[PDB]
């Protein structure tokens, strides 16, 4: 049995920690919802 | 139940213990989350239950006590959020730029960041903190690193 707790306001905070790269890929979705690298 | 707005953590009892399986949004009085985190089931907020009202395995997404209502959409040049909820540990945000996923279909945004499978829902927002999308749905890089889609749905 699932069940829901909240974990806080949806906001954009000034100070969050800036962090990850922007990747280019080509991919393909499947009829499951699975996305897989395509190249 | 619980009905006000905001970023909710998705438990179950089944496995070891209380076990974190993901995350959603909660707005205009329909939560939000991915087909993946719960597989289409009822749940549970304190006393009252929310049950299933719309999804689609395809598109990876599921709303819940009515029509899916988040409609923001990524820019495509601007930074965003990723209010990341991992399992046993505080809402953090984390901002990034965006990557691409190139499709047959279009192109849609990719975040790229590494965090545990049970912080799948968890939203992505715009500078005016508007939700984008939910990050869980994508692809493990070569080094064993994450990017995720910003899959979002669309509002009727
Ligand atoms: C505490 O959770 C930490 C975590 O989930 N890390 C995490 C998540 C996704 C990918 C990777 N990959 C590599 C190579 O480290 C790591
Ligand atoms: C469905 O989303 C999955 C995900 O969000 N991250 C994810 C995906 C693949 C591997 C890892 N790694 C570790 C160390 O947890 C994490």
């Amino acid at each position: 049995d699932m069940y829901i707790e909240r974990a806080g306001d949806i906001t954009w905070e000034k100070d969050a920690e800036v962090t990850g790269n922007s990747p280019r890929l080509d991919v393909a979705l499947d009829e499951s919802g699975d996305f897989s690298l395509v190249e | 139940g619980e009905t006000t707005d905001g970023v909710y953590r998705v438990m179950t009892r089944r496995l070891l213990g209380s076990t974190q399986v993901g995350v959603g949004v909660m707005q205009e009085g329909v939560f939000h989350t991915m087909w993946h985190v719960t597989k289409g089931a009822a749940l549970r907020s304190g006393e009252g239950r929310l049950d299933p009202y719309w999804g689609d395995v395809k598109q990876d997404l599921v709303s819940y006590c009515g029509p899916w209502k988040l409609d923001a959409a990524w820019d495509g040049l601007s930074e965003v959020q990723l209010l990341a909820v991992p399992p046993g540990e505080r809402a953090k945000n984390i901002q990034t730029l965006p990557g691409i996923f190139k499709t047959k279909d279009g192109d849609i945004g990719a975040v790229a960041l590494d965090y545990p499978a049970g912080t799948s829902g968890s939203p992505i927002l715009d500078k005016c903190g508007r939700v984008i999308g939910l990050y869980g749905n994508g692809v493990v890089i070569k080094n064993g690193s994450y990017v995720s889609a910003i899959t979002q749905g669309k509002r009727e």
